[PDB]
């Protein structure tokens, strides 16, 4: 396939990792468009270009606290060397005394979730007009022996050209066989993740379901004020469709939400293809939806190079960095 | 509805990874 290609390309960068591409002073620091446990992210403007940019920075010190040093290698690893229309174009990669940092161009869209929310449910062609592309990714990602496990609304970013654009690589990882890391957002984790046994990409399939539910619906087939209360209903086998879901809609997600990964589509003897060939996606022309050359049923709101309308505000902190060198070992390929 | 009981829930806004 043309995926054959892909992996040839994929390869060469995961062997030979692009490093220490540019430097902070190089930046300058406009707002911040999101916050996390071991950092945040910043708009940022190249000079040099006038380009504009999501800058991630990840505070060293407290990804080692969390015990997330694989994960950030894996992370820049996996983001300097794939290429895909839907994934975020990772720039430029840098460490200091202090952070970590992973310049991607700006997605002045926003997440999906924003509008998600505001909207409050997506019409089942709009829903699968975004389903494709994850189809299409996953398919990509799985091909180079891949499994994101960071699928939500959250990490799916809407470009100008009203397409998907997937951040948060920092559970993706290059795993050819079974891997055990609890990891994932409780409404998305998959029944085996769960019950702490050996996964695979299934997890991702599973991961898509829960996403198409929530875009048709306006509302995850699980929640719970409680993680513990939501992880007892994954665990279940129980789902249940509201009344405007259509049939080929409802068996789709049956098949995807399969707590039996021995039975759970994109997991089968045909993988991705139980899922691109199934009666919802009976409408999808994969090959036109890859060239973009489907018609978005909505772009966002452009206010011009910068702006962060689509983002929400954090209180605008200081980028600090210590004249002292902090956890350079475990950082060393980076 | 379920629309109205995940709305008055606490799990309506960005939900971070465990
Ligand atoms: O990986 C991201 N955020 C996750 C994240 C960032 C920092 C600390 C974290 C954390 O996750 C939990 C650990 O603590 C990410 C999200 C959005 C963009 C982006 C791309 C293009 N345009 C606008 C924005 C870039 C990166």
């Amino acid at each position: 396939e043309f995926l054959a290609k892909a992996k040839e390309d994929f390869l060469k960068k995961w062997e030979n990792p692009a490093q220490n591409t540019a430097h902070l002073d190089q930046f300058e620091r406009i707002k911040t468009l999101g916050t996390g446990s071991f950092g945040r992210v910043m708009l940022v403007k190249h000079m040099e270009t006038g380009n504009h940019y999501a800058m991630k920075i990840l505070d060293k010190q407290k990804v080692v606290k969390l015990k997330q040093i694989e994960h950030t290698l894996n992370e820049k690893r996996i983001l300097q060397a794939v290429n895909f229309p839907f994934l975020v174009k990772l720039e430029f990669s840098f460490k200091d005394n202090s952070n970590l940092y992973m310049v991607m161009e700006y997605v002045p869209g926003g997440e999906m979730f924003s509008h998600l929310r505001r909207i409050g449910r997506f019409s089942e062609p709009h829903a699968r007009f975004y389903a494709a592309q994850i189809v299409l990714t996953f398919e990509y990602l799985h091909s180079l022996d891949l499994i994101y496990r960071d699928l939500k609304p959250e990490n799916l970013l809407i470009d100008q050209q009203g397409y998907i654009q997937v951040t948060d690589f920092g559970f993706a990882k290059r795993v050819k066989g079974r891997t055990w890391t609890l990891c994932g957002t409780p409404e998305y984790l998959a029944p085996e993740i769960i019950l702490s046994k050996g996964y695979n990409k299934a997890v991702d399939w599973w991961a898509l379901g829960v996403l198409i539910y929530e875009m048709a619906a306006g509302y995850p087939p699980f929640f719970a004020d409680q993680p513990i209360q939501i992880y007892e209903k994954i665990v279940s086998g129980k789902v249940r469709f509201p009344s405007h879901f259509s049939s080929d809609l409802k068996d789709l997600l049956r098949n995807l939400l399969q707590v039996d990964l021995t039975k759970r589509f994109g997991n089968l003897k045909n993988g991705v293809n139980d899922i691109k060939n199934h009666k919802w996606f009976a409408t999808t022309d994969w090959i036109a939806i890859y060239q973009r050359k489907v018609e978005a049923p909505f772009i966002p709101k452009f206010k011009g190079p910068g702006d962060t309308s689509n983002f929400d505000d954090y209180e605008e902190e200081e980028i600090r960095v210590s004249i002292n060198e902090k956890c350079g070992k475990e950082f060393s390929e980076f | 509805t379920t629309y109205a009981d995940f709305i008055a829930s606490g799990r309506t806004g960005r939900r971070n990874a465990i």
